[PDB]
């Protein structure tokens, strides 16, 4: 009005407005006239639906006032191949570009205005476009998450894809990032295909990611099938099918076309010695665990919870002061598995790096003691608790859930954790020890390490 | 051109106004701020003179009586006139104080060149132009400078064949010459303004208000800080110059050297040449003239003076070679049985005493030299004052001989005690 | 391109592509308060991220856009409605019994931070960062900026919006 | 589209019709 | 007061003038990083004005920071004074001064000049037309259309003596500047012949390519029409003051 | 949300600026007021004030 226009010219308070008394209230005390409701929390209901074509959609029931989350799951790392290795790297650097609809300018603003968030996360196997937002700003939100994780990639998108990827390269071999070891682990277990392809792609590709060679991917590997819609914190499970109907519906029925299909995974028991004339020496030593499908992955996650909590640091790092630092590997695929141990410590002892690392992960075998277990569960379950009381990740979990089992599993988390026995670990352990080995070093005296034969007679 | 290797700064308007907008100037005293007095005296003498500009019709004869008539019917434009001329002397006297300062710092180092020739130049050019200034006033002074100024430009021709005349036509003072001389009066007034930009982007390489190294590293930002400092240090010095000129000029007086410029060119024919002299700032090289009565030799020792005050930094500085030079010295071979000397190294300035002592002999000769007219008329029948001759002898023998300067008597002193010591603690 | 959004501290910011971190702190203390920004980047841009933060908010004293306001409002929405985790509710909780004596609802704080506006935003910002001094830590490589590392006049103008800002966009 | 860019665009093609009326105007009127 | 101040620091301990520490101080940041350890024996600082140079004002810093602008304000605007004076220079250098009025009073008798005539005279060497009008003649100008007027500001000054007002006006054509026609049958004005610019008896722009009346002249007539006093409009020019004293 | 076009945020930040401005307008106005004072004097009394037409007698 006049009055704020006038006092907004001269930098004067206006002490009789309204809004200064709200502003200007004393913390210690509620502002006067205002109180807002009071509600409880409500048990949460999950809900899952099939449209005409593939997708599938899941709705969590509110179960207290908050930020709705949204999420889409795509089965399409494992589904590249040396062509077009490394797609969906540059599809995470421009997650937000996307020229059909709205624009990267306007949806980067979208996101800032919203006041939420919109991330992309990709594993092997599954690729996850996750948002939170309020509700009023859901619908416009939700417009961006389905184009930029389902409209075709466009030639800026590729051409800046490229770019950042280079980066991106660049910056993890400056690093040393453990992802780089893991890729070379991947690598010598399964061999440069399947779940051996590397999760940033492969180096020599990076010039080859045209927008052709993306939209080829996307054409072979994204269908209606493999699309999972999924919403948490919804009043109505048929409000958020209309919306995403509204959207994917007119994605055609993949029905009667042949199918890209996965090619089993087959294991590999190689060994990568690598001499890099580093002070530290890194070793890795995995095995071939079970597969999602198998009741034992909970065991596996209570062995790696044996292992990051509480034996690892006091039989390794407590003990011995050259172990730079030693952790379990635990990698669960829908068609395989790998577990094992990772350890870096000083290179002029590698040996004694090797040895005592690989009778650690023996003593598991030999059997776990009655309070070694309870810690270890007990540390489980408030590792898995934690990331589920957080809405975001309760999401993506029951997304993952509804996709690999079918149903929904992360309700009964505990009771499966606590159904967990020493000698289940036990005899999972010693099963996976006769796989045979994949061994990858890196350090300045590799050359001397025991035979891969050795290697094995020590596992046995 | 490929032995131009580049510029040290690329003066252009935006690079000129980042640079001068993040410069850091050093915590400093008075003495070594007469280059600020210097440029600023500059830009208002720019400014007067360009006033002065719009009055003064090129006509030798309506010059005086314009002058005249325009300070009445017109305000400030005697006011921008005197402002002119007390410039010029300030100008004068800001210079010679800042070169002085600048030889007793002994900043003729290798690193100090670009910073000092730059300098010089200036110099050198911000001579010209006060002689054009001369010109302009278009009284027997300006004849007899005009007289003196193509006299010596004919002495390199022989006197033969009138090369003179493309700007001293005549040797007169008439409309062609007074037209063509104020014109370039203008023109390398306005570009003195330049050389000085020039001069105090390359001085900032390593500057210094004394010679020794003082460890601090936080630098006072110049646009305020420095530049409050500077305005109030000529504040000061104008306040200390007024009360000077006050006290010791009472305000009617009996023979001046303004008597001299009397005479109006074309009006009055006849000069008396009893009383002949310059102002104060020319008056030393025309006292010069007087004691050397031969005309080349008095035309070299004036190219030498400026030439040699050019090139400081060449006879007495590193050269690069690390004071492995070698010098040519006529006695001090025979002492040492060597031909020639190594370069002295230890020439601090605030701790020898020599220095002290041979720089402020040469700064003393020179203000006698300035102190007066050696009075030509009978300078020479009657022996003539021998503190002039003294003085200027010393002033040829301290700038150009490094035995004043970076003297061999300290350096050979110092290692003898030096030799003497470790002989007696090994 | 940076220019293209409503953020104008992440406008400047990514204009500069050696300074890597930066994060706004809010320290509130029973008596006094500290609020400023951290920044950690390349030495060569310490002139910038010394006087960066001081000038938006000494800008937010005379003129703050509609698109900051409405940003701000809806992360403060976001953040209060994503408070989800019991340690963290708890800890907030007992910080907040502790300074209060009171436990602040989220509707109260809605209500509260929503009622902001141009006029109060500037009017609180030259109450509290108009023209007012600074306290300045600067950790690591000083050769660029040891010329200057003292309460000069450019420290102290920093605090004007658009008046001393011509040792932040120098380099 | 906007009310006031197309009336500058109108006034553009009008003010020079608006010139010539006034200059034919001065001369009937200079003619008497 | 100053007194009192100076007392007080009459009594102050220092070495040769300068308050400086009279034994090594060693001062540690107990939030130095780790990495520093302990500090060296050497003895950087010899005086302690970091705390010493203290008024300890934490509280109402911002009265001393308006003390030092204020201080500020009056070193810039003493400096602007001088430059103010010297831009004062500069502008009236080029803007000239008037610094007085040359005289321009004359007396012309116009008794002499029967009723109904035009005569022209040398004022300031320009022509000048003096006339005089009957009340007939006045009375037939007043009536008429004021359409062919195109002068809506431009007025007409009459005199009142000699039993006949008597008129004073500039003769020069506004147009450029030629000399009309002393008297038409039509009309007893004034008729540019040279383009054909029309005036009526008191000069005014009547149906006219002319856009202006002829100039008036300042005149005060005194003496019944025998002294007519004629001096140019004085207009104010400043400063006036030539000597302080 | 709120998706203001960049254009409206030049143009807005524009404003401000060109107001910050011209509050200088009066600040060089009073100092070319100050001086130069004579030559306002008389374009005052000599445009805006014309002089009295009548002359003296004498
Ligand atoms: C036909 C008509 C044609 C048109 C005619 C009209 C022409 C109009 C021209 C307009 C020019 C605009 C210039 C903009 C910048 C001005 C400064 C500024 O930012 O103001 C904010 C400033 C805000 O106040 P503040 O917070 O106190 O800050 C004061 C500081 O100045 C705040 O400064 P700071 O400390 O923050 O830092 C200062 C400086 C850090 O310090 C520096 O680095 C200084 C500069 C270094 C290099 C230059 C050295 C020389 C210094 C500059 C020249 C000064 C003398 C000029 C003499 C001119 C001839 C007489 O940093 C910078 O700001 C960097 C940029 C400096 C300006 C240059 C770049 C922008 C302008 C030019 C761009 C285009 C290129 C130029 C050529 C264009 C050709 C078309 O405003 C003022 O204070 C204004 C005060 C005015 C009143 C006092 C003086 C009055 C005069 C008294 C004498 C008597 C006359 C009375 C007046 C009569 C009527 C006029
Ligand atoms: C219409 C305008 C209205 C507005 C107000 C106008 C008045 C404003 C006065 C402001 C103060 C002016 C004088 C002090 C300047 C410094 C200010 C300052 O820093 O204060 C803050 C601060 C004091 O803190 P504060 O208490 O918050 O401030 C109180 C105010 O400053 C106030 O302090 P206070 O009240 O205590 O001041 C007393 C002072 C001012 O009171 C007045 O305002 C009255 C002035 C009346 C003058 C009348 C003259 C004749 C015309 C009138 C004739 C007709 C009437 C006759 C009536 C007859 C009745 C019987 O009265 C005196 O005259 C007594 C001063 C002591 C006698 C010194 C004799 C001269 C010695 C010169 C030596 C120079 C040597 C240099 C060379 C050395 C090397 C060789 O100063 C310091 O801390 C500085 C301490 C360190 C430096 C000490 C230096 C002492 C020796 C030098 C003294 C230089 C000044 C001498 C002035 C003589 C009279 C003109
Ligand atoms: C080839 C050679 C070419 C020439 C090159 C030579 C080098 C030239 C270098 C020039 C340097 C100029 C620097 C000038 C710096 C100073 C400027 C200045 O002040 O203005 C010029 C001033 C002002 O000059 P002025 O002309 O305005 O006024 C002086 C008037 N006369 C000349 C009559 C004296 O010039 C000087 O006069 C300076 C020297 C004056 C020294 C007087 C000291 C007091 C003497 C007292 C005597 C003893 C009495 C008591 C005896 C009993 C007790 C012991
Ligand atoms: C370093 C600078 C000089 C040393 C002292 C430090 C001065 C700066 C400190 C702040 C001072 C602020 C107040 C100053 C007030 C002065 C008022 C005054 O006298 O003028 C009134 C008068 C006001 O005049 P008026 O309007 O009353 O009347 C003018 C008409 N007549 C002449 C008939 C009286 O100022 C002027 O009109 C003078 C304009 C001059 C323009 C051209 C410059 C000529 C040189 C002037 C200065 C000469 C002294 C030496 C300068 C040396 C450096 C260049
Ligand atoms: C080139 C960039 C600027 C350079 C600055 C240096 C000075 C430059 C002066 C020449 C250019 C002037 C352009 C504008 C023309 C109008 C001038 C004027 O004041 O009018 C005189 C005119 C003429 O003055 P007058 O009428 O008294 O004198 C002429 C008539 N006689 C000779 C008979 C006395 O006066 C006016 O009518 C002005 C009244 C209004 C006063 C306010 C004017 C504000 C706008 C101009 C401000 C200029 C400030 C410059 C400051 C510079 C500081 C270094
Ligand atoms: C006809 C004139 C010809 C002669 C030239 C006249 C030059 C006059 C210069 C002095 C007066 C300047 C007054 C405005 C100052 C604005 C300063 C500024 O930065 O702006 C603030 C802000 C910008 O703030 P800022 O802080 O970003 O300023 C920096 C601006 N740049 C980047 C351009 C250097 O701009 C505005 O919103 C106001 C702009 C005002 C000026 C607009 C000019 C164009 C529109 C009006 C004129 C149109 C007709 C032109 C003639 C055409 C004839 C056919
Ligand atoms: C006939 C003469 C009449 C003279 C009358 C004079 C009366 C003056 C009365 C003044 C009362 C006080 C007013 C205070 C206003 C404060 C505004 C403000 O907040 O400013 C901050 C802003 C800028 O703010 P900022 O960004 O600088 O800093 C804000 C400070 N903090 C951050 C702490 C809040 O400035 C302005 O608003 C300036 C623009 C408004 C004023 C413009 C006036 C223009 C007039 C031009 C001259 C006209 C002369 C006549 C011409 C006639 C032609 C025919
Ligand atoms: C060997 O011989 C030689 C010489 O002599 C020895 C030489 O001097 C030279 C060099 C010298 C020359 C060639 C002569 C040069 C002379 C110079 C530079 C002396 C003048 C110096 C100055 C600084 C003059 C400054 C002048 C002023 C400030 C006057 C200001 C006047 C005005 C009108 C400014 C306002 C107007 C404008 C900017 C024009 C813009 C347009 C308008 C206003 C339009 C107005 C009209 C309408 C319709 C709107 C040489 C090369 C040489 O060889
Ligand atoms: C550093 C710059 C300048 C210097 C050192 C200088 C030097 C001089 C000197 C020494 C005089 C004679 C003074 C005397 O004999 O008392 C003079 C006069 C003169 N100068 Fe300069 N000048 C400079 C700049 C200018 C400029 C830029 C102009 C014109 C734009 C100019 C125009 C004049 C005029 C017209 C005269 C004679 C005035 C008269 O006789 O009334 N000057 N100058
Ligand atoms: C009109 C002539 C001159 C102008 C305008 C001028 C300008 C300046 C300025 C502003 C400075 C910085 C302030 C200072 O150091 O005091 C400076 C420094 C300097 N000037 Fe000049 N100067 C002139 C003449 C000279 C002369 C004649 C010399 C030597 C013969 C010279 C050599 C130097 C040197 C070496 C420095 C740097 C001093 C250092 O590094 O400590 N200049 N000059
Ligand atoms: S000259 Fe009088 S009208 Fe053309």
């Amino acid at each position: 009005s006049v009055r704020k226009a006038f006092y907004d010219f001269i930098y004067k308070d206006d002490k009789s407005a309204e809004t200064y008394k709200v502003t200007t209230a004393d913390p210690r005390t509620p502002v006067q006239g205002f109180r807002g409701q009071t509600a409880e929390d409500v048990a949460a209901k999950y809900e899952v639906t099939k449209l005409a074509n593939g997708v599938t959609i899941i709705t969590e029931s509110q179960t207290f006032p908050s930020q709705v989350d949204m999420g889409i799951l795509l089965d399409v790392t494992r589904d590249e191949t040396n062509e077009t290795s490394g797609s969906l790297l540059s599809i995470k650097n421009t997650y937000l570009k996307t020229v059909l609809n709205t624009n990267e300018t306007i949806n980067y603003g979208v996101v800032q205005q919203s006041g939420g968030s919109f991330e992309m996360e990709y594993d092997q196997e599954t690729a996850y476009f996750k948002a939170n937002c309020l509700a009023h700003d859901a619908t416009d939100v939700f417009s961006m998450v389905a184009d930029c994780a389902l409209e075709p990639r466009s030639t800026v998108a590729a051409s800046v894809g490229v770019e950042k990827n280079q980066n991106t390269h660049k910056l993890e071999s400056y690093l040393k990032t453990g992802e780089l070891f893991n890729e070379s682990v991947f690598k010598t277990a399964y061999g440069l295909k399947g779940l051996g392809l590397p999760l940033k792609g492969l180096r020599g590709n990076v010039k080859n990611l045209s927008s052709y060679t993306l939209q080829k991917f996307q054409l072979e590997n994204i269908t209606p099938n493999r699309i999972f819609v999924c919403a948490a914190g919804v009043e109505s499970h048929q409000e958020f099918v209309d919306l995403v109907q509204t959207k994917l519906a007119q994605i055609p029925s993949a029905e009667g076309q042949k199918t890209h299909q996965r090619e089993k995974s087959e294991y590999l028991g190689g060994e990568v010695r690598n001499l890099t004339e580093e002070s530290n020496v890194t070793l890795a030593l995995l095995f071939q665990s079970v597969p999602w499908s198998s009741a034992d992955i909970v065991a596996f996650n209570v062995a790696a919870a044996l292992l990051n909590n509480l034996r690892l640091k006091k039989n390794l790092l407590q003990k011995y002061a050259y172990f730079d630092q030693a952790e379990a590997l635990n990698f669960h695929f829908t068609d395989s598995g790998l577990f094992g141990l990772r350890t870096s410590g000083s290179a002029d002892r590698a040996k004694d790096i090797l040895n005592h690392s690989i009778a650690e992960l023996k003593a598991i075998a030999s059997g776990v003691n009655a309070d070694e277990l309870l810690t270890a569960k007990a540390a489980l379950k408030n590792s898995v608790l934690s990331a589920l009381e957080r809405q975001t990740d309760r999401l993506e979990e029951t997304v993952k859930n509804v996709r690999t089992f079918n149903k929904i599993q992360h309700t009964d988390y505990v009771k499966q954790i606590d159904s967990v026995t020493a000698d289940q670990v036990a005899k999972a352990v010693a099963k996976v020890l006769t796989s045979n080995p994949t061994f990858v070093a890196q350090g300045s005296q590799v050359n001397a390490l025991p035979t891969y034969d050795a290697i094995r007679n020590l596992l046995k | 051109m490929e032995w131009n290797k580049g510029t040290y700064m690329s003066t252009s308007i935006k690079k000129i106004v980042q640079y001068f907008s993040v410069m850091t100037v050093s915590f400093h005293d008075i003495n070594s701020l007469f280059g600020f007095f210097t440029f600023l005296t500059i830009a208002s003498q720019l400014v007067s003179g360009t006033m002065l500009a719009f009055s003064l019709v090129p006509e030798p004869m309506l010059i005086p009586m314009v002058r005249e008539e325009e300070d009445v019917e017109d305000l400030y434009t005697d006011d921008f006139f005197w402002l002119h001329e007390r410039g010029v002397d300030m100008l004068f006297i800001f210079s010679y104080f800042h070169l002085f300062r600048k030889i007793y710092l002994n900043n003729f180092e290798y690193e100090q060149e670009a910073a000092w020739k730059s300098g010089v130049f200036t110099f050198l050019l911000f001579q010209v132009v006060v002689f054009l200034g001369l010109v302009l006033c278009c009284t027997h002074l300006s004849d007899i400078t005009l007289a003196i100024a193509a006299n010596l430009y004919d002495t390199f021709f022989a006197g033969k064949g009138k090369f003179y005349w493309w700007i001293f036509t005549s040797k007169e003072l008439n409309t062609d010459t007074i037209i063509r001389l104020a014109y370039l009066h203008y023109v390398l007034a306005f570009f003195l303004a330049y050389l000085g930009l020039i001069h105090g982007v390359d001085m900032h390489y390593d500057w210094k208000n004394e010679s020794s190294m003082d460890g601090l590293e936080t630098e006072m930002i110049w646009f305020d800080e420095a530049l409050s400092n500077e305005l109030g240090a000529m504040i000061e010095i104008i306040l200390i110059v007024m009360i000077v000129c006050f006290f010791m000029y009472p305000e009617p007086e009996a023979l001046s050297y303004e008597f001299f410029m009397w005479g109006d060119i074309g009006f009055i024919n006849d000069v008396r040449f009893l009383s002949v002299a310059p102002h104060w700032y020319f008056r030393p090289f025309m006292a010069w003239l007087t004691v050397c009565p031969f005309h080349k030799i008095g035309l070299f020792g004036l190219i030498y003076y400026f030439f040699i005050l050019f090139y400081q930094p060449v006879i007495h500085g590193t050269n690069e070679q690390n004071n492995y030079t070698k010098r040519n010295v006529a006695f001090v071979s025979f002492f040492i049985n060597r031909s020639d000397i190594m370069t002295p190294k230890y020439h601090s300035v605030e701790d020898n005493l020599l220095h002290q002592i041979t720089f402020w002999l040469f700064l003393c000769s020179a203000l006698y030299v300035t102190s007066y007219l050696p009075y030509g008329r009978f300078y020479n029948r009657i022996n003539g004052n021998y503190g002039t001759l003294w003085s200027f002898m010393y002033i040829f023998f301290y700038l150009g001989n490094s035995f004043l300067r970076r003297p061999l008597i300290t350096e050979l002193y110092l290692f003898n005690a030096f030799v003497k010591s470790k002989f007696l603690k090994k | 391109t940076s220019d293209r959004q409503y953020s104008l501290i992440h406008k400047e910011l990514g204009n500069l592509p050696d300074v890597t971190i930066h994060k706004t702190h809010y320290l509130p203390y029973s008596d006094t308060g500290l609020f400023g920004s951290y920044f950690y980047g390349n030495e060569i841009f310490g002139n910038q991220m010394l006087f960066l933060s001081q000038m938006i908010l000494s800008e937010y004293a005379s003129y703050i856009n509609q698109a900051e306001i409405y940003r701000a409002r809806a992360k403060y929405f976001n953040e209060l409605l994503a408070e989800q985790n019991s340690a963290d509710i708890a800890s907030s909780i007992a910080t907040q019994v502790t300074y209060l004596n009171r436990r602040v609802p989220r509707s109260e704080v809605a209500k509260r931070i929503s009622s902001l506006d141009s006029g109060l935003i500037n009017r609180a910002a030259t109450r509290w960062f108009w023209d007012k001094e600074l306290a300045i830590v600067t950790w690591g490589p000083s050769h660029g900026l040891i010329a200057g590392s003292h309460y000069n006049r450019s420290i102290k103008r920093s605090t004007l919006g658009w008046y001393g800002n011509t040792h932040y966009y120098i380099v | 589209a906007p009310v006031f860019l197309k009336a500058l665009r109108y006034v553009i093609y009008s003010y020079p019709l608006y010139v010539c009326y006034l200059i034919k105007q001065a001369q009937i009127n200079a003619q008497g | 007061g100053v007194l009192s101040e100076y007392n007080q620091r009459l009594s102050k301990k220092l070495h040769k003038g300068h308050l400086v520490e009279d034994k090594p101080t060693f001062f540690v940041t107990s939030s130095r990083p780790g990495n520093f350890g302990d500090h060296i024996d050497f003895k950087v600082n010899i005086d302690n004005w970091f705390d010493e140079n203290r008024v300890h004002n934490e509280h109402e810093t911002d009265i001393r920071r308006t003390q030092i602008y204020t201080l500020n304000a009056i070193y810039y605007g003493g400096l602007l004074s001088f430059a103010r004076l010297y831009a004062m220079g500069v502008i009236g250098r080029l803007n000239g001064w008037k610094r007085y009025e040359r005289d321009t009073y004359s007396e012309v008798d116009i008794g002499a000049l029967p009723p109904g005539e035009v005569m022209q005279m040398v004022w300031n060497g320009t022509p000048i037309f003096i006339r005089r009008l009957t009340s007939n003649e006045v009375k037939e100008e007043n009536e008429l259309p004021s359409n062919t007027l195109l002068d809506k500001d431009k007025e007409v000054i009459l005199s009142d003596a000699g039993n006949t007002k008597v008129i004073v006006v500039s003769a020069v054509c506004t147009h450029l500047g030629c000399i009309p026609i002393p008297y038409l049958g039509a009309y007893k004005g004034y008729v540019c012949i040279c383009h054909g610019s029309v005036y009526d008896k008191f000069a005014r722009v009547r149906q006219g390519p002319a856009l202006l009346n002829l100039p008036a002249i300042n005149n005060s007539i005194h003496d019944e029409g025998t002294l007519v006093c004629m001096e140019q409009l004085k207009f104010p020019h400043e400063p006036s003051q030539r000597f302080w004293a | 949300m709120y998706l203001p076009t960049f254009y409206k945020l030049f143009h807005e930040t524009n404003a401000f600026r060109l107001k910050r401005y011209v509050g200088y307008g009066p600040l060089l106005l009073t100092w070319s007021i100050w001086t130069l004072y004579p030559a306002l004097y008389n374009m005052i009394y000599s445009d805006f004030i014309p002089p009295e037409r009548g002359v003296p007698k004498r």
